[PDB]
């Protein structure tokens, strides 16, 4: 049962910071191209940024610049993204994806874990 | 003379245009120089030097005698072309390539391989002073007095052959020798003579002799004889085989069946019958062949073909000359890989399954190492061997190459190149996809607008395919636009379905991607409309090619076409995760499956083998205890089969005894698939259905030799235009007793004026491979033969023509060079 | 006064033991010193250090052995160029800075033969050794290349012996051909790349088998008005072919490596072949003149190619066979200086030693030999002696030659050539040479040599070197010393007493294990002048036979030289010592050319050699430069090394 | 012309020995097989022994193995067949012959090889 149970995430004030370490729960996954979601309340998941299973090509979208910026460990089988820019939109229960087949949709997915960016 | 050619030829001094020119300067007397010009692809760049050229060498050509005839051709051998690395002699692989500790003594023993050749045995030895070569040893093993026989690779009962062969003397002076032939019961010799006496002759020093014998066979494929060579110095005995066929066509019918006593997948199967069926032109004193294989899964059958046999036996009997056939190496092994890896199956083995898995991995490289050699200077892949790049091909080993990357890592740099080559390169503004060479890979049925439509069509699908499946090693987002536009193209210009095949490929193509736009959905429904079910409720349910072709005639005979669209259907329904909708269709391409585990031809093999794959990777299979006996009709019972999931793979057994065969199970789980092939022989062709015009025939010229021309055509269905056919392959058999020559296949196939694409001469016979079969006119091959050996009473051979895709568009036709009569054993029983 | 010397490597070579010599002479009782090794930017970093302690019984003089861990560099990629050496003591302290380079071992790729059909397997092993010559267990990785220059794939193995045997490589069914290469090298740290090559090409059933045999394998003077050529036809084994015609055609070649050559619009044609033997008459001058060059002396140094075309009447089946080039010379004689220096001391006779090869390079005897002779002094005037005139021996192949110059002569150019008689002038053979001044400032000079003919020096064998310190005006010399050198580390160091009477002095050395393929030895000795110190040295190549550590040899037991199929046979293996043995049993048709054929284990000496850091046959410029040539760096008073701008290759 | 002369022979007692000589020419000597025959008065001819000129290898007609020895002279011609031990057998007229061709052995030297013939000596031992 290949499963992509997320680590990473919880509370956090707008300015303040946190990393995600999407952690893989199964088959090997060296080659496979990995990247990330978003998805804001209401929504449903938009792509974020992308990185391949070599490490040498990158996408970020629009919105999400990098400043998240993208990482990969393949002896452990994880991902590495760091939000320390936060601000009270990025709401959402992040995704973190499989082998892509293509940009979107992706082949195995995991349940997200929920990140709020509470003004308090 | 030579001046005026080389006066062109070293001026244009243009790297293309002096190939051009060399191949315009050949000699060919059938045809003139615009027809030869006519068959150029490089443009008219060379056309005009080409045209110049061969009228100059017809030209030069008028006067001359046999003496400058070939000094022009070695002049122009040379300075033209650069080099072809080509060597003559083949050495034998090297043996003792041992490591061993050698403390200050050591003593081994072997024996030295059956060759006469002049072994050097060196060693180098290292230890903590350091590294020391020592002296090489020379060893020469040599026989003074050698008997080496010429064996035919296959004759057929009924022929009186000489087989001849050559007495070798290395002595230094003159000797006499006897010869002796040992007679197997099977074989006359036509003398009956056992000893069988002997007939001595003399040979001087260091010569060789020739000898011959006269023999004819009455068994079939008798592999036993002896020849003895006694001479002063003893007796000496050589054993060889000869392998003996009947006459007329091989022809190969297969059936297959599933077995599941609970019913899980549809039905419940319990007993399975195939009767013994005589045809009307079975081959007197001929046994009918008959092969049962029984395994216990879904892709049992491709395990078997994988592991049961160490080395990879192709799934098909079609030519290895295409890189399509070469990229198929790799395909069943990935996927009984992919099978394990993904179901953890493991635990199937007895051994350690380490070992087999890093094997199976070698295997993998192995083939992908293999294809490298028709990747292109841009990164794209060519049909053939320095031909045009094609993006077909392109597509297709790309996708295959992208599966392969998820288990053996590729080159991100090679893949990126190649799916950035065909996306830039090759394009239209509208979303469609433009061919480069002229391999057609289909021909499409209506009118030359909706064939080329059509043919759009299934090019952009299949490029989407591949690019979908290749697309997480090489990420980028213009090929992620180019990819949007086809999807788009797919979109909007699918629904108004000419064919069945197209709808389905752009179905298939559409589901991999994005499932949610309506039009995605109207396409499915349009697709499942088509469906035709056999069995209420359906227990088989099947796509075809629907055109004009929707009245319900099911033939109940497999076609490439036909398994093509079933299996881009399953794979649909699999990736919209419909499963009550699937069952009758994976139980009827169970059914369909050949012994190897390959269907009919390559392109409907992968996809019906990922799609049965992919059904039993999702579908979760049961556990395997199962009872399958199999027993015939009337004559004794057969081995009975107890499988279980640690023993399925059992070895196949061939069907001895002639009774209608029946197969029974018990109370079980678990599917098993029961496939039975049948191997016969015919006398003639009238009862198939031909579709090509052939005519060969045998010309005498004028050192003088007879001349072999033949000549096919297509003949289009109504539905088909009159472009002519896709890539077509032209087989002819030779006759017992003589040889093709290959100079002429060489010059037929290496110049820019190529008849054909591909040639090649294995197991005696020769395999033409072509782009293209007119329609209108015939297409002749045409070359010379040599005489091996006398031969008498000599059988008919064999002259087919198949289109390579869809072998049953074929055409076969009985010939022979000549027959003119002739106590010796002559009436055969 | 009192002196010291450290003699060090001139680049130290990472994770190997690099032996640094310290030798101080004027001092009394004893004391200890530290030869420590720094970082280059603040000396805080010590990578290591050696104590030394100087007595009287040790004779003041002492060895280091400094070792750079490859861990105890910076993990960051970049590498560190420069490395400081410091020693320090009682009375004295001093640093330099020194380059080092990661080439520590070496790698032999052996590959079972050098040409291959396709469906065949390709069996490669590694050697690979350290700086010492040893197993050196390291974790190699090797990958294929094919022609177009794309890597195909790589593979990776740990070493537990000395010998990796890696997997084979299957050659594709239908491949890519040409000259396929494979490269080695380790993993982590060192930059050691080894190569290999290896053929390969589709194969062909021959019709028949045509060969083609020249006259000789070069053409001199003797054939350039007439060649002949023979071609034999053969069917299969000793079958030959009964009749047929041929055709020849002949090309100018720049060399062996150029797949281009200049071909010959008019050539011999219609020759009829009669019985598997044909000759043909090539002329060389008529062919080419009229042609091309037309200058006999325009074509020396390249190969004349030809190809022949054999068509049988009957069957009419064609075939071909070329002969790629036959070397073209002018004088079948070259000279090469042996035993020589090429730097000159002053008031001391020069000896010259030249040694005459025919075109195979091979010795021969009874040559005559002329030398003329140009000297240049310091007022730059030219000056001309009589010629010399003598006659080479028969064994050693060596004409011994002496010029007694004079003192003031700066440089001298010295030009020799051959007078055998049946040669007329232009095909003989000539060389010229020169010879610079060794400069010193105190006028002190050094000459050694150790005197002996058909030079082989046995290991075991003592070896006798003549001193010579005759030259300085202060000639009051209390020891001479010595520095041994093989395979780029010091592994002799001593000092010898001289006698207040003789001034020749002969030393007796003793030849081990540890000189085997080469060496070089130097011998320098201190003056105390009124002003300053002043070290004078001289250098001299000591050729060594070669010899391996264990000597192994394999045997079979029948030793007939012939065979038969299948008959059983036992390979003894014997060495003198415990050792780790890899075969290959080849076919000998395999390497095709008999000229030419070399294998890994012909390259393997040649290869080796490379770590030997000095060049030149001896001599310098001046005492620096006799240490920098010999592939030695110092720290001293009375002289100082310019090694800062000294990285240059030599011959 | 080829020539053979056989010289030797005589009268000898039971268990005796005699030295026979086939001088040869007019023939390349060393691209021949030499044999020795004797034929019997009211008897047919019979084959002896055989000498391989090239290689030296020998060959004894069965029933006299051992009894007798086959060496050639290469610098004379001239093949020796060294008559040891003559029990009262033989009693005959031995005849040399020389054929460029070794025989197939085997069957042996029998059915009258051999093309160039000698005029023989005669051989005869008495029980006395
Ligand atoms: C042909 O040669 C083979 C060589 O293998 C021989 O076959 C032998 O047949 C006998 C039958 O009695 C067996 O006992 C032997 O084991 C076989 N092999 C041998 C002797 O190596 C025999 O000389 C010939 N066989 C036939 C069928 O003709």
């Amino acid at each position: 049962e290949v499963q992509l149970v997320e680590s990473g995430g919880g509370l956090v004030q707008p300015g303040g910071s946190l990393r995600l370490s999407c952690a893989a729960s199964g088959r090997t996954f060296s080659t496979n191209t990995m990247g990330w979601f978003r998805q804001a309340p209401g929504q449903e998941r938009e792509f974020v940024a992308l990185i391949s299973g070599n490490g040498r090509i990158l996408d970020y979208s629009d919105s999400a610049k990098g400043r998240f910026t993208i990482s990969r460990d393949n002896a452990k089988n994880t991902v590495y993204l760091q939000m320390n820019s936060l601000k009270p939109e990025d709401t959402g229960v992040y995704f973190c994806a499989a082998e892509f087949r293509g940009r979107t949709l992706a082949s195995y997915w995991g349940q997200g874990t929920q990140v709020t960016v509470s003004s308090a | 003379l030579q001046k005026k050619i080389e006066e062109i030829a070293a001026k244009y001094k243009h790297s293309v245009v002096k190939k051009c020119c060399y191949d315009g300067a050949c000699v060919n007397n059938d045809e003139t120089c615009e027809q030869r010009a006519a068959r150029i692809s490089l443009g008219p760049r060379c056309i005009k030097a080409f045209t110049e050229c061969c009228v100059v060498a017809s030209q030069l050509r008028a006067n001359i005698s046999h003496k400058d005839m070939q000094l022009g051709r070695l002049h122009m051998k040379t300075l033209l072309p650069v080099s072809k690395p080509e060597i003559r002699s083949y050495f034998p692989e090297s043996w003792l390539w041992e490591v061993h500790l050698v403390p200050r003594r050591k003593q081994l023993q072997f024996a030295l391989p059956d060759s006469l050749t002049t072994w050097e045995i060196q060693g180098v030895g290292i230890s903590n002073t350091g590294i020391c070569v020592a002296d090489t040893v020379k060893a020469k093993v040599f026989k003074d007095v050698f008997l080496e026989m010429n064996i035919p690779y296959s004759v057929v009962r009924g022929e009186q052959i000489q087989l001849k062969g050559t007495v070798y003397n290395y002595r230094t002076s003159g000797m006499q020798f006897c010869v002796k032939m040992s007679a197997v019961e099977g074989i006359c010799t036509s003398e009956s003579p056992v000893s069988s006496k002997c007939v001595r002759q003399k040979v001087e020093g260091s010569s060789s002799h020739l000898v011959t014998f006269t023999v004819l066979p009455l068994e079939i494929g008798l592999h036993n004889i002896n020849f003895s060579l006694e001479t002063w110095f003893g007796k000496e005995i050589l054993v060889k085989t000869l392998r003996v066929v009947p006459e007329g066509v091989k022809r190969e019918s297969y059936s297959g069946v599933t077995l599941d006593p609970r019913g899980i997948y549809g039905t419940i199967s319990r007993r399975k019958e195939f009767p013994y069926r005589i045809p009307l032109d079975l081959v007197p004193k001929t046994e009918i062949k008959r092969i049962l294989s029984v395994k216990g899964l879904l892709v049992g059958e491709i395990l078997s073909a994988v592991l049961s046999q160490e080395g990879i036996n192709i799934l098909t009997h079609l030519p290895k000359g295409s890189a399509e056939a070469e990229l198929m190496s790799v395909v069943p092994v990935f996927y009984v890989f992919h099978y394990l890896e993904t179901g953890n199956h493991w635990n199937i083995f007895h051994s350690d399954p380490l070992i087999e898995k890093q094997k199976l991995k070698k295997k993998l490289k192995e083939g992908m190492l293999s294809i490298m050699s028709y990747r292109n200077a841009d990164y794209s892949y060519s049909v053939w061997k320095g031909g045009s790049a094609s993006t077909w091909l392109t597509a297709f080993a790309l996708r295959v190459l992208g599966q392969v990357n998820k288990y053996v890592e590729q080159n991100q740099n090679s893949i990126c190149n190649s799916l950035l080559w065909l996306v830039e390169n090759y394009q239209l503004d509208n979303g469609s996809f433009k061919e480069n060479s002229q391999y057609q890979p289909i021909k499409l049925q209506g009118t030359l607008p909706v064939e080329a439509r059509e043919n759009s069509l299934y090019l952009t699908a299949f490029t989407v395919i591949g690019i979908r499946k290749a697309f997480d090693i090489c990420p980028l987002v213009k090929i992620d636009t180019a990819l949007i536009k086809a999807d788009n193209f797919l979109l909007e210009n699918t629904l108004p379905a000419q064919s069945t095949f197209t709808l389905a490929i752009s179905a298939y193509a559409l589901s991999l991607g994005d499932k949610t736009h309506p039009q995605f959905r109207s396409i499915v429904s349009a697709l499942k409309r088509e469906a035709l079910v056999k069995g209420n409720p359906p227990i088989y349910r099947f796509w075809k090619d629907n055109l004009q072709h929707k009245d319900s005639s099911v033939p109940n005979t497999g076609t490439a076409r036909m398994v093509e669209t079933t299996a881009y259907a399953l794979l649909t329904s699999l990736n919209l995760k419909d499963i009550n909708y699937v069952n009758p269709v994976i139980k009827w391409l169970s059914e369909e499956q050949r012994y190897g585990g390959g269907f009919y031809s390559t392109q409907d093999t992968i996809n019906a083998i990922e799609g049965l794959t992919e059904y039993s990777l999702l579908v979760k299979q049961l556990r395997l205890s199962m009872d399958i006996d199999v027993s015939y009709k009337h004559k004794g019972a057969l081995h009975n089969y107890k499988m279980t999931d640690k023993n399925f793979l059992g070895r196949p057994v061939e069907v001895l005894l002639n009774d209608d065969l029946i197969v029974s199970t018990g109370f079980g789980s678990g599917l098993a698939t029961v496939h039975v092939t049948t191997v016969v022989h015919k006398t003639s062709t009238s009862e198939e259905v031909c579709s090509f015009y052939l005519k060969i025939d045998t010309q005498d010229i004028e050192s003088d030799y007879k001349r072999i021309v033949a000549c096919a055509s297509y003949k289009p269905s109504r539905e088909e235009s009159s472009s002519g056919s896709s890539h077509a392959v032209m087989d002819i058999s030779l006759p017992t007793g003589i040889s093709a020559n290959e100079e002429d296949l060489k010059a037929l196939v290496e110049g820019v004026d190529q008849l054909f694409t591909d040639y090649q001469i294995k197991d005696g016979h020769v395999i033409l491979q072509l782009n293209s079969i007119p329609s209108s006119d015939f297409l002749c091959v045409r070359f010379r033969i040599f005489e091996l050996f006398e031969v008498g009473f000599l059988s008919p051979a064999t002259f087919t023509v198949y289109e390579y895709h869809r072998p049953d568009k074929q055409c076969t036709m009985f010939y022979s060079t000549s027959n003119i009569k002739i106590c010796k054993c002559v009436e055969a029983d | 006064e009192q002196t010291y010397v450290i003699s060090a490597p001139k680049i130290f070579r990472v994770g190997a033991s690099e032996n640094i010599v310290i030798q101080v002479y004027g001092y009394t009782e004893a004391f200890d010193a530290t030869i420590s090794i720094k970082s280059y930017p603040d000396k805080k970093f010590s990578y290591s250090s050696g104590h030394v302690h100087l007595s009287s019984e040790n004779k003041f003089q002492n060895s280091a052995i400094l070792t750079i861990q490859p861990k105890q560099l910076p993990g960051g990629q970049n590498p560190v160029s420069y490395v400081y050496l410091e020693v320090v003591s009682k009375h004295f302290s001093k640093s330099k800075r020194m380059p080092i380079t990661y080439d520590n071992g070496f790698l032999f790729i052996h590959t079972d033969k050098p040409v291959y059909t396709p469906d065949q397997s390709v069996k490669v092993r590694v050697y690979s050794l350290n700086d010492d010559l040893k197993p050196a267990k390291r974790e190699t990785v090797l990958t294929f290349i094919d022609p177009e220059g794309s890597e195909v794939d790589m593979v990776e193995e740990i070493d537990h012996i000395g010998i990796i045997s890696f997997p084979d490589f299957k050659i594709p069914s239908n491949p890519r051909y040409g000259m396929w290469t494979i490269k080695a090298k380790y993993k982590e740290d060192f930059s050691t790349t080894g190569t290999a090559y290896f053929e390969v090409k589709e194969y062909v059933l021959p019709h028949f088998s045509v060969s083609i045999e020249p006259e000789y394998n070069f053409i001199g003077y003797k054939n350039f008005k007439n060649f002949e050529i023979t071609i034999k036809a053969r069917y299969f084994y000793n079958k030959v072919v009964t009749e047929a015609d041929v055709y020849i055609t002949f090309g100018i070649r720049e060399d062996l490596k150029d797949d281009q050559k200049e071909m010959m619009q008019t050539a011999m044609q219609n020759t009829m072949l009669i019985n598997g033997i044909a000759q043909v008459t090539f002329d060389s001058e008529t062919a080419v003149k009229e042609l091309s060059y037309y200058s006999l002396e325009d074509l020396n140094n390249k190969y004349l190619y030809i190809a022949v075309t054999v068509i049988e009447s009957t069957g009419g089946f064609s075939e071909e066979a070329e002969i790629p080039g036959i070397k073209y010379v002018l004088s079948p004689y070259k000279l090469n200086l042996v035993a020589t220096p090429l730097f000159l001391k002053p008031g001391i006779p020069y000896p010259i030693k030249v040694q005459v090869k025919d075109s195979l390079d091979q010795l021969v005897g009874g040559v005559p030999v002329t030398l003329n002779a140009q000297t240049i002094d310091v007022n730059q005037e030219t000056s001309d002696l009589d010629p010399s005139k003598s006659v080479t021996r028969v064994d050693d192949g060596v004409a011994s030659f002496v010029l007694n110059l004079p003192s003031g002569v700066t440089v001298l150019e010295f030009n020799v050539k051959t007078d055998a008689p049946d040669l007329p002038e232009e095909n003989q053979a000539r060389e010229g040479y020169r010879a610079i001044a060794y400069s010193s400032l105190s006028q002190s000079y050094l000459y050694i040599d150790w005197t002996d003919n058909h030079k082989a020096l046995l290991v075991g064998e003592h070896l006798n070197i003549i001193v010579t310190p005759k030259s300085p005006y202060i000639d009051k010399i209390t020891h001479y010393n010595y520095l041994i050198l093989s395979k780029g580390k010091i592994i002799h160091f001593g000092t010898r007493e001289k006698f207040s009477d003789a001034s020749y002095q002969s030393i007796n050395i003793p030849v081990t294990q540890n000189m085997v393929p080469s060496s070089r030895l130097l011998v320098y000795y201190i003056v105390t002048g009124e002003q300053t110190a002043e070290l004078v040295s001289d250098s001299v190549w000591l050729n060594i036979e070669e010899k391996c550590g264990n000597q192994l040899q394999v045997h079979l037991s029948p030793d007939a030289d012939a065979y038969s199929p299948g008959q059983t046979v036992s390979l003894n293996m014997a060495t003198g010592m415990d050792s780790w043995v890899a075969l290959a049993a080849v076919d000998s048709a395999v390497y095709g050319v008999q000229r030419g054929a070399k294998k890994p284990l012909e390259r393997v000496f040649q290869f080796l050699e490379k770590s030997d850091l000095g060049c030149g046959a001896g001599g310098g410029l001046n005492n620096a430069n006799v240490f920098h040539l010999a592939g030695l760096t110092f720290l001293t008073n009375a002289n100082a090394d310019d090694s800062q701008e000294n990285d240059e290759p030599c011959k």
